[PDB]
């Protein structure tokens, strides 16, 4: 018996990433129930400014049951939902090649057209006609979202959402 | 911690006496056997006196001694 | 203020009041939930160190504790604890009206006298328990230092009663022991004076005894039939006079 | 027996972002329930003048029972719905970004055109093409909302909504 | 018994913006209900220049009832629906953003244009592009409603509407 939405700590040990899912586990580490385990997976938000964490398979040793209390979890000594990661990790990558690729196709085309008005026209060349399936294939990959990633000695707190037996 | 300090040095640990000898030949006043003569006058734990801790996962905060008492100072407060 | 109450209603006119009860409102509200986490801190800490306090103090003096406290003294001689009376003197119940009930002394026996393999100590009715909870369960933290020194003096509030607390037990403890040997030595003295019935105790004994495998020698069985009670007889009292 | 619209007060611990729903508990100090826990979620406003909060998950002590009052909260010293907190999140960096694509289109194109009437050429280059790719993007990502986040240790006052027993 | 459409005197407390529905309550502090509250909601006048509240949900001390009478309320001291706010929220904002972007356009075509009869230039450039996209994403925004919001200190009149027992 366990009264609804009260706060327990575990500690997280399986660091895993917000882009490959997987089972993760926790342990509690006081309270009444000492030891238990608790299984579950993630979720993934629509942007990437936080992170929260489904757990629904619980266990207690000694007896060999295993209950099924789906509960979320909370960052102690913040006390906010989000993750302590980071998170720009695929922003300054697609700026950087579309802004090359960009900046291919404007050289060739203007240091080609300003001609009226060998080496360099090699470069004309160069820049002129890598810039362009360059910067289509920037474009198609630029929406790649920027990934979360949790952390593997990192302890937690833990709310519950309804009762046990 | 040096137990033949100014004498020989660890010959053996009689566990008959749970004591160490050192090279003179006299008894150290370092023990090496939990069976060995102690003087316990302050003891730890709860529910003394008793039937121990009942091992039952209480809801409550209470605790219960096995012979049938409960232990306020054992227990938690509100 | 309500103090000087028709002026503080009369100045409570302008808006000044009204926009002071906003600055404080959030006070008022936010007060009411690191206090409880403080209180039950100190009241846990208070609980502990005073009762190792109390405890070591108890060892401090342990000798005399037996030696106002010998049972060995007061068991009887087939190792049967004597058993334990109470008493009251001019007791008066009122029922309703029209309905009066005195007594003049009254005796009622409570613990029933039995055998008993050693005398008990001291240490199983004053000893009380000591363990050191030394992980602090605390969520809420204090800001701004009117909640560091709110904090501060709210533990030490805690503390207090923790200190309290422990002395209520070790005095209910107290009050426990004593009547206990209370009532044994009121046992004895009525016993003495013959108001009271003593136990009595028969036993018998048989020969060698046992299969060809077991054997006993001497064996021998002790019953008690006869309770300690109360003599109703009017002539059967002895008194005592002193001199 | 609760009257129909009347007035209690919590605590808000778990501070949240409105951007991803989750459960937010708070627990009553005062009035006839004392130490209830209530568990709920959020809701998201048209405009970022606002935020509300959804509670429906009362807990009591004393027994095991499991009520379903659905209620609403009023912030105090203000008595409205709205968030303490920032509500200018994310007009600079789409304004700015929408207006240096622009410019940089800007300063390719005219500074190309007025040639008639080497170095600057290759601002003209650059400037040129980063600028268009630039710009489609910030018209892609011009959209995002503003998002509004409670704070981990404020107050609250709760108003109710029918009765219970 | 209550008459049909007849006078009583309540205080508002709980302010809302007219923007996201909820419950608002006031209570009847005079007549022959002394101390029963009201729950009810808004709705969108098609102009801003008047606002009404449906209140629907009257509670009675002394037993436990809930009562379903649904009426409107009238200002004190101006015997009107309209409501206590400020209606001139949005009009600066989108004029001068519209007026500013078309602006901008104006003055890169025109100074582009009139090259036939460098810092210049880029007054251009920057204008000229910089213009448009703003300038569509201001028609885009014009047609933001004026909001208003009730105030939290401000006490009402309430007729009512049918009868109850």
């Amino acid at each position: 018996i366990i009264k609804t939405g009260d706060i327990m700590f575990a500690v997280l040990d399986t660091s895993v990433n917000s882009d490959e899912p997987g089972p993760i586990l926790a342990t509690i580490v006081t309270g009444k129930l000492k030891g238990s385990k608790l299984i579950g997976s993630f979720n993934l938000p629509s942007n990437a400014d936080k992170m929260v964490i489904t757990f629904n398979t619980m266990s207690i040793p000694g007896a060999e049951k295993t209950i099924s209390i789906s509960a979320y979890a909370i960052d102690p000594n913040t006390a906010r939902t989000a993750l302590a990661s980071r998170t720009n990790h695929h922003y300054l990558m697609r700026y950087g090649s579309l802004f090359a690729s960009s900046f291919l196709q404007g050289f060739g085309n203007a240091f080609q057209s300003a001609n009226t008005t060998s080496t360099l026209e090699n470069a004309v060349i160069g820049l002129a006609t890598v810039g362009k399936a360059w910067s289509q294939q920037a474009q198609q990959l630029f929406n790649t979202p920027t990934t979360v990633e949790v952390y593997s000695g990192t302890g937690l707190g833990i709310l519950f959402t309804q009762d046990v037996t | 911690d040096g137990c033949c300090s100014k004498m020989g040095g660890i010959n053996y640990c009689d566990s008959s006496a749970g004591r160490l000898v050192c090279n003179n030949g006299f008894y150290s006043t370092c023990y090496c056997t939990r069976h060995a003569v102690m003087d316990l006058q302050f003891l730890m734990g709860c529910c003394l006196w008793h039937g121990g801790v009942y091992p039952q996962l209480n809801s409550s905060g209470l605790v219960v001694c096995n012979d049938g008492y409960v232990s306020e100072e054992c227990s938690l407060q509100k | 203020g309500d103090t000087g109450s028709l002026a503080g209603l009369q100045a409570m006119a302008d808006s000044k009041y009204t926009r002071a009860q906003k600055k404080q409102k959030m006070g008022k509200i936010r007060e009411m939930a690191l206090k409880e986490t403080a209180l039950s801190v100190g009241a846990q800490a208070g609980l502990a160190w005073r009762a190792k306090i109390i405890d070591e103090q108890l060892n401090k003096q342990a000798r005399n504790l037996d030696a106002i406290y010998d049972f060995n003294s007061l068991v009887l001689e087939h190792n049967i604890l004597p058993p334990v009376l109470l008493e009251g003197r001019n007791t008066l119940n009122l029922a309703d009206a029209q309905s009066i009930r005195i007594s003049d002394r009254t005796y009622k026996v409570a613990k029933q006298a039995h055998f008993i393999t050693t005398p008990p100590t001291w240490r199983q009715y004053l000893w009380m328990d000591y363990v050191k909870p030394e992980a602090p369960n605390v969520t809420l933290l204090p800001k701004t230092k009117a909640e560091k020194e709110i904090w501060c003096i709210y533990t030490e509030r805690g503390w207090k009663n923790g200190i309290d607390q422990a002395n209520t037990i070790l005095e209910e403890n107290i009050a426990r022991i004593k009547e206990d040997f209370g009532g044994m030595i009121l046992y004895r003295k009525l016993l003495a004076m013959n108001m009271v019935s003593p136990p009595y105790v028969s036993h018998t004994d048989l020969g060698v005894t046992g299969d060809g495998s077991e054997i006993h020698i001497d064996d021998r069985v002790l019953r008690i039939t006869a309770l300690p009670e109360l003599n109703v007889n009017s002539a059967e009292w002895r008194a005592a006079v002193a001199k």
